[PDB]
């Protein structure tokens, strides 16, 4: 691609976000959308393998199915209400239906089965500027009608969100899968608190974005599409395994890590509204979701897998592959436990 | 087979180092060592430690406890009075409920 | 000359040193400063 | 040419100094009731200010 | 004496993409590393004593 | 308590800047001078409660737990320095610091006010014993022994965290205090009772009770031996101290739900005791030793008597540096033969005579001899057993015979008997390691002399 | 200025700062048949950059102070060693394959960096394009194994299709008997013992399958020593040599652009090489791997990044 | 009871158990067809919730 | 009109039900993606028309324009599958399974 056709698709993959969030119709969020959708295609069929174009596919197809049953929702409110905005008396089922196909948007379980595929075949940054960027949207969409939505719903969409995606994080071996279903889990997460403290949503998202970007970083300095390819890390860069360790222990929710403030504030506003039984399921599967980040951290960093002969040249020679900001990332998303009065609202 | 390096077997350090004392391989960063671990773990911890704590006074007021105990022993037999009340509390200054 | 190829980092990039030195001294001017009138406005409209 | 090279000597005295000094910083702080329990209600000695800093 | 570090085998215990090879799941390939004429012959005549084996690309 | 964690907290930018020859010295003797720091908290010429600060206090219990591990941190360094000696001054580093921020998370952690900032630091210090068993760990199971730990102690854990949360979402603070004052008792209902298992099982795990008690063994043997001496001598005592800390807003029903960890504990240390004398591993063997005094100490938390608390606390400590004295022993061995096998060194008394005498005495106090704070725990833990019910003393006199046996079958089959020649490679003792010995059994001798200091909250 | 997106933007334009002697011209030929001195000349006499073989120090020669470093950080692959046994246990003829073809893939990444930054044209001896033949020739004598055949196909499957092929292809034929003889008038007593086996499926290796696939996508340039040992004849065929076939034609200014970005970062270019694939001939474990990197990073001037390194006189470390 | 029956209990059982949930929730045929008809389903299942929660 | 939007929302849904039980035509999919691109259109511009709203006329054209770049993004993708693999079935489709 050249510069020209580069900046224009960036600049709609901004763009549409954006218009979504900065938007208070229901027409604009919905068109906000397909620029993201429509924006983001060329970008995973960029590579064009048959892979690419199988994700480009089956991505296509789902945000097509969403986006039509989000235009119906939205045109059956505006029949009932005369309006274009979700207000306080729209019908629960043009409301569970708005919630289905954003939960198929985000890819959320049992609407999961694309994602693991979708973020496989493509680059490692098209799977971050996925899985942290086009959920912002969808969020935002979520966030503006909370008092609307129905919890049964949701709490069934979170709970099978987190046992699909720590059963499948468990499962698999490569490393955009093993980051689909911990998406799937983070997004199961904040789906649960979105009902009852949309704050706590934006927090979980934050630190989940925080957590996402590093990750898809350290994978992009070497390729590394696979647990073995991490595993031989050590011999590659060995500057980075403690802070894979850490950031690995962040996702796991483990403290003093920072990911642990997601789920410890999550679990403390659902108690405060008394589903007791949800919030000790789904702390169990996030102890799932810990189980396969630290087979991850086994693989990459406690240990040292055997290494190839190549290797020595790849290290006579030099790089400067690795950016500012993934330091900086890196450290918010480790060591900001403490400041949590201030990260939480 | 893979390549690896041979498995190292443990040398007699007492044969480059008779005065080994089991800290760091050259005599003087043993000795010094040594001589910190001794200086700093017997010297001035378990002798100046063992001083400060057997020179704690009055631990959990065992001995102000042994002195009230006999001047309130000293008291009540002076006067009289009974060594320990069975209630704790004065039966006037509480409300016991009427059933 | 030590190595055969000439390093990026061989010389300092100076205007990213002025920069980020005159950045920070600025920052940490205006930090001073608004820290000031912060507690300056604070004492008027309290009183203090 | 003593002090470069034995400088790593002073971080645990001077981090032993700052948590005297964070130890005085909180004794300070909690004074909300200096002089006011009634098992210590004393009048105070017109020597001194303070029962205790 | 020695540390032990992991060997060839396991190594290769984290290829297969699977983790767990069952009956219904154990044919699975892992994925490659890096994700990886028909022309027209034409024939010209009738439009006559002509034949034009033509090879066409579009 | 500020001028104690502050300045081990400065011992990392010392390891990381100090030259690599000179590391481990002044690690070393700085953190020797933290114990001495430390040991200001036995200044306790009131009935009061050294309250420091809004976040940080020291108690009777608390106290010597802090004291331990201040003074078991040069003790880790010393037990380190051999094994590491080959090693990467990097890698050598890092686990100074791992070792480091062990003993401050800990000193945070017992010095707590706060049950919620309790469990952050708990498993705060869980993550650094899963690092140092992952990595510096010497055969392949130590992998699985790390999953095994984290696991049990994590599905314990989570319950202990929603039971706290909603323990703090009923009565406000959760502050330590404010509970032991305002505690309200419970009305024996199945959610009250679901909540008591649920703040209960976390330190259950970590004590380990019995039936649970797996992650120990394996652990304890594929560990260093930093990571022998932290698990057993301050993890175990961690949950102790967390199942005093939340027994006291659990009237009445304790009374009752008291009853299937009791007896859990007295067969479990029962069967542990069994295994001591059926086991072919020296590590494994003092692992469930361990693991049979720590049920003790469950006995007696839950019969929940003042004596049986006292006791609890004494077993604590002494249980504490008796275990790192044989661990240690055991790893001198270890590094000795390169080999963990219980029968294979056997006639080492010849050889090694001062280190036999410490073998003898570590036995000792394993199997309470007299007077010390050992068979003081375990005698005010059978008179608190004893007034509970009169048939605990069957159990107890089993435990207490096979313990004398298995102490002793340790001592006849490690240093008594033939020499075994064929073991050319037996270095005569390093001053280091016999310093290590000494550093850990002069300070039992010094609490027996003074027991007063480890009573803990109840005498 | 580093190349990147903004100096495409601003101007660094590949197809303008092209002429008509920017070729890649690679001279190829059995072990010892004037395969160096023909390079040499004809890029003198036409003012290309020549690109001698990719030894085993090539990497060494290429970074750092440029001297060669120890064998065992240098791939640990003797090619006397596999002259004197090929057979070994060990797996060194596997190794050093491995090994050269990592060469051959930097040094080709160099020739296509140059080539692209200053628009002078490259003249490599035996690029990648005929290091196959070399691991043909030494599975049909038995020397290495249907494994390492396939882990080497699929690396070259994996790196090879993401450059550009040469522009020319200059081929030397000679006879398995002219090559017997000329190394034995060489004088290397560990290159006499080759056989002319292997000689003959080198030659084979080459005319059955190397210059078809050159043959399709560009100019090839097949001489005897006799019309070699004459650089000027070849030189003129350069000169009235037509370029009407390949994707070299394909390619214009971003195509160029993206393929500027991938030779000049070599961790791209050997990302593949290094695949988790456990052969035991290029396994190495945990220890060994350990004592290598360990000692690489205490060689000097190797600590750090270039620049840094305050033993070898870089200076303003501290400013920058 | 520590070599056989309290691993073959708690987890041995526990991670057995895991595996085989692992396995039989990601035996993915990879089918659009397939994962489209288990939208289908999910589609026709939360109206059912909805219709009875109403 | 009620009858005839009750008609149009069976129509978007049978439609729906077409698009999620999939054939062997990735064409006959989008197909059903249009089927309900103009429900939608009939049931917005019915709509607008009964409740006389001159402002949210504009909806429909915006629907039909973002729905119809849409399509032409989904039909380039449909191109791509059918040049790869000779045709447009959905079952060769499904290589990132593993
Ligand atoms: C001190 C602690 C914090 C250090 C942070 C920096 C870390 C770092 O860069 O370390 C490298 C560097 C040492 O490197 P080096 O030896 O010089 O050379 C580099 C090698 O050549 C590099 O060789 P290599 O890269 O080729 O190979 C090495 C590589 C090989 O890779 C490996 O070996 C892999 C290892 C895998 C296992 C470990 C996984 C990670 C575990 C982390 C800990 C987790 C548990 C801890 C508790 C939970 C924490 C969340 O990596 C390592 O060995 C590990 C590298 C990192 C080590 C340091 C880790 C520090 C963080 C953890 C401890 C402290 C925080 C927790 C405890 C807090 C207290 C309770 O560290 C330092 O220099 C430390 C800082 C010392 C100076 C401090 C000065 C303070 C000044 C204050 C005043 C000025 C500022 C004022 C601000 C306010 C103004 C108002
Ligand atoms: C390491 C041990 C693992 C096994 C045991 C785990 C703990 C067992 C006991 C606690 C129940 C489960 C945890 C709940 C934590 C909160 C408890 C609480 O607040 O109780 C009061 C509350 C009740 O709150 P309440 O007190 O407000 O009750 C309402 C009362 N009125 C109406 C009058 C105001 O109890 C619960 O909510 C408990 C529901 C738990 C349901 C989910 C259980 C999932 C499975 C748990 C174990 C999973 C791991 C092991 C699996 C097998 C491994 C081999
Ligand atoms: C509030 C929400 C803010 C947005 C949150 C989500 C941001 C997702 C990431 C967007 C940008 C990603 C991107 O452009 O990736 C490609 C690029 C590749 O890296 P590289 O080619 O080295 O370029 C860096 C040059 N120094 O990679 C990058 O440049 C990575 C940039 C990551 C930025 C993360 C910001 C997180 C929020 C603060
Ligand atoms: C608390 C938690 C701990 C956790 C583990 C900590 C490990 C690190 C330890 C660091 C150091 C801490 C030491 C703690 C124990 C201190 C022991 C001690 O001195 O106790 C005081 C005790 C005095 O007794 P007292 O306190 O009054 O109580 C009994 C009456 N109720 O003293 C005694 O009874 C005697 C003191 C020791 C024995 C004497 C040693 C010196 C002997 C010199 C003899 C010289 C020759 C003779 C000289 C002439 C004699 C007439
Ligand atoms: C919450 C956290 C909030 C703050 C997040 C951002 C922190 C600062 C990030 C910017 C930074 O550190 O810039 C330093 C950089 C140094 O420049 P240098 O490394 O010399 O690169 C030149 C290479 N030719 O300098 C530059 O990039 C240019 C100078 C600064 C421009 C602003
Ligand atoms: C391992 C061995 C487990 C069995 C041990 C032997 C049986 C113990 C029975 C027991 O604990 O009984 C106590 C109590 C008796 O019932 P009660 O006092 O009337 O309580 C009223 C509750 N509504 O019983 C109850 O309150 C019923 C619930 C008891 C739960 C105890 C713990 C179960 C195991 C957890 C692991
Ligand atoms: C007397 C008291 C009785 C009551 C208390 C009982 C509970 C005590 C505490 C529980 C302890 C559980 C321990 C679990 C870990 C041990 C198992 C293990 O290590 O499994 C390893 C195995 C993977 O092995 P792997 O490394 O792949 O290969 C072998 C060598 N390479 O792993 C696998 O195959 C899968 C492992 C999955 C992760 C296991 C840990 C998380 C478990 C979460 C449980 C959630 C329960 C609730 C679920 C919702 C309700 C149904
Ligand atoms: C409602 C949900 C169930 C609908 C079942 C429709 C019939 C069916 O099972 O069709 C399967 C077929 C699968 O696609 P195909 O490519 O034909 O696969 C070859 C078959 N192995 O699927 C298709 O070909 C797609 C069929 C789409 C049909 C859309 C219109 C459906 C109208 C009838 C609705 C259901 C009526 C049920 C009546 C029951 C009796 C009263
Ligand atoms: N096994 C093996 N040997 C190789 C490979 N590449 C080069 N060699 C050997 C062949 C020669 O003995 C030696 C030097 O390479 P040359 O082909 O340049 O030989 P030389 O310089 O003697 O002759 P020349 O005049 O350049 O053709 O390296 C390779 O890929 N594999
Ligand atoms: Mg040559």
């Amino acid at each position: 691609m050249n510069p020209i056709t580069l900046a224009i698709i960036y600049f709609t993959i901004f763009l549409g976000p954006v218009i979504t969030m900065s938007s208070t119709n229901l027409m604009l969020m919905w068109v906000g959308l397909e620029f993201s959708l429509l924006a983001i295609i060329p970008m995973l069929i960029n590579k064009k393998n048959p892979r690419s174009t199988e994700a480009a596919t089956k991505y296509f197809v789902t945000q097509a199915t969403a986006s039509m049953i989000i235009l119906l929702a939205i045109v059956l409110n505006y029949k009932q209400l005369g309006t274009w905005m979700f207000q306080q008396q729209t019908n629960g089922l043009i409301l569970n239906m708005t919630l289905m196909a954003l939960s198929m948007k985000l890819g959320l379980a049992p609407f999961h089965f694309w994602l693991p595929e979708v973020t496989q075949g493509i680059p490692l940054h098209m799977g971050l500027i996925l899985l942290t960027w086009q959920k912002i949207a969808p969020l935002s969409i979520l966030i503006q009608i909370y008092p609307l939505l129905n919890s049964t719903i949701i709490l069934m969409l979170a709970i099978t969100s987190i046992f699909m995606g720590a059963w499948g994080g468990l499962n698999q071996t490569q490393m955009r899968k093993i980051m689909a279903y911990s998406s799937i889990a983070h997004m199961g997460w904040m789906l649960a608190i979105l009902p009852y403290n949309p704050s706590l949503t934006l927090l979980n998202l934050m630190i989940y974005i925080i957590l996402t970007a590093p990750m898809f970083m350290a994978l992009m300095l070497n390729n590394s599409m696979t647990i073995n390819s991490i595993s031989l890390l050590w011999n590659k860069t060995p500057a980075m395994l403690t802070m894979i360790s850490l950031m690995l222990l962040s996702l796991g929710g483990l403290p003093p890590l920072t990911g642990f403030l997601p789920k410890w504030i999550i679990i403390t506003e659902l108690m405060k509204n008394n589903c007791l039984i949800m919030a000790t399921l789904m702390a169990m599967m996030a102890l799932l979701n810990l189980f396969f980040y630290t087979r991850l951290i086994y693989s990459t960093s406690l240990t040292m897998f055997p290494t190839n002969n190549n290797s020595k040249m790849m290290t006579h020679q030099t790089k400067t592959k690795p950016n500012l900001m993934f330091s900086t990332l890196a450290i918010m998303s480790t060591m900001t436990l403490p400041l949590a009065p201030q990260l939480i609202t | 087979q893979w390549q690896e390096d041979p498995e190292p077997e443990d040398e007699n350090v007492y044969a480059k180092n008779p005065d080994f004392h089991g800290y760091d391989s050259d005599p003087v960063v043993d000795v010094w060592n040594m001589r910190a671990v001794f200086f700093f773990g017997f010297s001035i911890v378990l002798v100046f430690g063992t001083t400060f704590v057997a020179y704690v006074p009055d631990y959990r007021m065992q001995e102000w406890a042994r002195r009230e105990a006999e001047r309130l022993v000293k008291y009540r037999e002076v006067n009289g009075l009974p060594i320990m009340e069975s209630n704790y509390f004065d039966p006037s200054k509480i409300q016991l409920p009427e059933d | 000359k030590f190595y055969v190829r000439e390093p990026v980092n061989a010389k300092p990039n100076w205007l990213a040193v002025g920069l980020s030195v005159g950045a920070s001294v600025f920052m940490w001017i205006y930090l001073i400063q608004t820290h000031n009138e912060d507690v300056l406005e604070y004492k008027r409209r309290n009183g203090l | 040419q003593l002090l470069r090279e034995h400088w790593v000597h002073i971080l645990v005295p001077a981090g032993f100094v700052f948590g005297c000094y964070l130890d005085r910083k909180d004794d300070e702080k909690l004074t909300a009731f200096r002089n006011k329990s009634m098992l210590f209600q004393r009048e105070l000695r017109p020597n001194e200010e303070v029962t205790w800093k | 004496a020695r540390q032990w570090q992991p060997d060839i085998e396991w190594a290769e215990q984290f290829s297969g993409a699977v983790m767990y090879p069952s009956k219904e799941t154990a044919h699975w390939k892992p994925p490659p590393w890096n994700d990886v004429v028909t022309n027209m012959t034409l024939n010209f005549g009738p439009q006559g004593v002509l034949r034009l084996v033509l090879e066409l690309s579009g | 308590m500020l001028k104690i964690i502050l300045p081990s907290l400065m011992l990392l930018p010392l390891t990381w800047l100090s030259s690599p020859k000179k590391t481990w010295t002044n690690v070393t003797s700085y953190s020797f001078l933290i114990s001495l720091t430390s040991l200001t908290l036995l200044w306790q010429t009131d009935e009061n409660y050294k309250n420091f600060s809004n976040m940080f206090s020291s108690d009777p219990l608390s106290t010597p737990l802090i004291i331990l591990t201040a003074w078991l941190l040069p003790l880790m360094l010393m037990a380190s320095q051999n094994h590491l000696k080959k090693d990467n001054n990097v890698l050598q580093k890092l686990y100074i610091s791992m070792l480091i921020s062990l003993q401050i998370l800990l000193i945070m952690t017992f010095s707590a006010t706060e049950l919620i900032m309790f469990y952050i630091l708990f498993e705060a210090t869980l993550i650094p014993t899963l690092i140092i068993i992952t990595r510096w760990g010497n055969q392949t199971e130590r992998l699985n022994a790390g999953i095994y730990f984290l696991f049990y102690t994590l599905i314990g854990s989570i319950p202990l965290l929603i039971a706290l949360i909603l323990i703090q979402n009923h009565v406000g603070t959760l502050n330590l205090m404010i509970l032991s004052f305002t505690t309200h008792t419970l009305d024996a209902s199945w959610s009250n009772n679901l909540l008591w298992l649920a703040c209960m099982m976390a330190f259950l795990i970590k004590m380990p009770l019995y039936g649970v008690h797996l992650w120990l063994p394996k652990a304890h043997v594929e560990a260093p031996i930093a990571g022998s001496m932290i698990l057993a001598a301050i993890l175990l005592k961690l949950g102790s101290y967390g199942m005093i800390r939340i027994s006291i807003i659990l009237d009445p029903l304790t009374k009752y739900m008291a009853y299937p960890f009791i007896l859990l504990s007295l067969w479990g240390m029962i069967m542990t005791s069994s295994i001591c004398l059926r086991q072919t591993d020296l590590k494994s063997l003092i692992a469930y030793s361990s693991v049979s005094h720590m049920a003790l100490v469950i006995a007696s938390i839950m019969i929940q008597t003042p004596w049986s608390f006292m006791g609890a606390t004494m077993l604590m400590i002494a249980h504490g540096l008796t275990s790192s004295l044989l661990f240690c022993l055991a790893n001198s061995n270890y590094e000795r033969i390169h080999s963990r096998t219980m029968i294979m060194a056997r006639g080492l008394q010849m050889v090694f005579p001062l280190m036999a005498t410490w073998w003898l005495m570590a036995s000792l106090a394993n199997l309470a001899l007299p007077p010390s704070i050992n068979l003081m725990g375990e005698l005010f833990i059978t008179m608190s057993l004893f007034s509970w019910s009169n048939f605990t003393i069957i159990l107890m006199g089993i435990n207490i015979i096979i313990t004398g046996m298995y102490s002793m079958y340790m001592i006849i089959t490690t240093q008594r008997g033939k020499l075994t020649n064929h073991m050319i490679n037996l270095q005569p003792s390093h001053t280091r390691e016999l310093t290590l010995m000494a550093l850990h059994m002069i300070p039992l001798i010094l609490l027996t002399t003074s027991p007063k200091l480890i009573t803990g909250l109840t005498m | 200025l580093r190349y990147g997106l903004l100096a495409a933007i601003l101007g660094d334009k590949t197809t303008k700062k092209l002429h008509e002697y920017s070729r890649v011209i690679t001279v190829d030929g059995n072990i010892c048949s004037g395969k160096n001195k023909l390079a040499k000349e004809i890029a003198q006499q036409l003012g290309m950059k020549h690109y001698p073989e990719a030894g085993i120090q090539y990497s060494s020669t290429t970074t750092g102070d440029g001297r060669p470093l120890d064998i065992e950080f240098s791939g640990s692959c003797s090619l006397e060693k596999f002259y004197d046994d090929p057979k070994s246990n060990d797996g060194n003829s596997y190794r050093l394959q491995s090994w050269l073809y990592a060469s051959r893939l930097l040094q080709y990444a160099d020739a296509l960096e140059h080539l692209l930054s200053t628009g002078q044209g490259v003249v490599l001896e035996r690029s990648i394009y005929s290091d196959f033949v070399f691991l043909e020739a030494m599975y049909n004598q038995g020397y290495i194994r249907k494994q390492c055949v396939d882990h080497y196909n699929e690396i070259k499957r994996l790196t090879l299709p993401e450059y550009l092929p040469p522009h020319a292809v200059i081929y030397i034929d000679v006879p398995v008997p002219e090559v017997q003889s000329r190394i034995q008038k060489k004088g290397d007593p560990h290159e006499m013992k080759v056989t002319s086996a292997y000689l003959q499926d080198i030659e084979n290796a080459y005319k059955k399958t190397f210059l078809p696939k050159m043959s399709e996508m560009c100019e090839v340039l097949v001489y005897d020593s006799w019309e070699a040992e004459d650089p000027t004849k070849v030189v003129e065929d350069i000169e009235y040599l037509k370029y009407n076939k390949g994707p070299w034609l394909k390619q214009d200014d971003w195509t160029f652009h993206y393929l500027r970005m991938l030779v000049q970062d070599k961790t791209e270019v050997l990302n593949y090489t290094t695949i988790p694939v456990y052969l035991p001939e290029i396994t190495i474990g945990a220890h060994q791997g350990s004592r290598i990197y360990n000692s690489f990073r205490e060689l000097p001037g190797r600590k750090y990044a270039p620049g840094y390194n305050a033993e070898v006189g870089d200076k303003w470390i501290w400013l920058k | 009871l520590d070599l056989i029956w309290l691993e073959k209990t708690i987890p041995k059982s526990t991670s057995t158990l895991h595996t085989n949930m692992t396995t039989l929730t990601t035996n993915q045929k990879g089918l659009i067809k397939l994962y489209f008809m288990s939208f289908l389903i999910n589609i026709i299942l939360i109206i059912i919730l909805y219709s009875i929660n109403l | 009109m009620p009858s005839t939007f009750f008609n149009l929302t069976m129509a978007f849904s049978l439609s729906l039900l077409g698009t999620l039980m999939f054939r062997s035509h990735l064409m006959s999919t989008l197909l059903c993606l249009e089927g309900m691109v103009l429900s939608l259109f009939i049931m917005t511009s019915v709509t607008s028309l009964n409740s006389n709203s001159m402002s949210s006329m504009p909806i429909p054209i915006t629907i039909l324009v973002f729905a119809a770049c849409e399509a032409a993004v989904g039909l380039a993708l449909l191109v791509k599958v059918s040049n790869t693999y000779g045709t447009d079935y959905v079952q060769n489709l499904n290589l990132l399974q593993c």
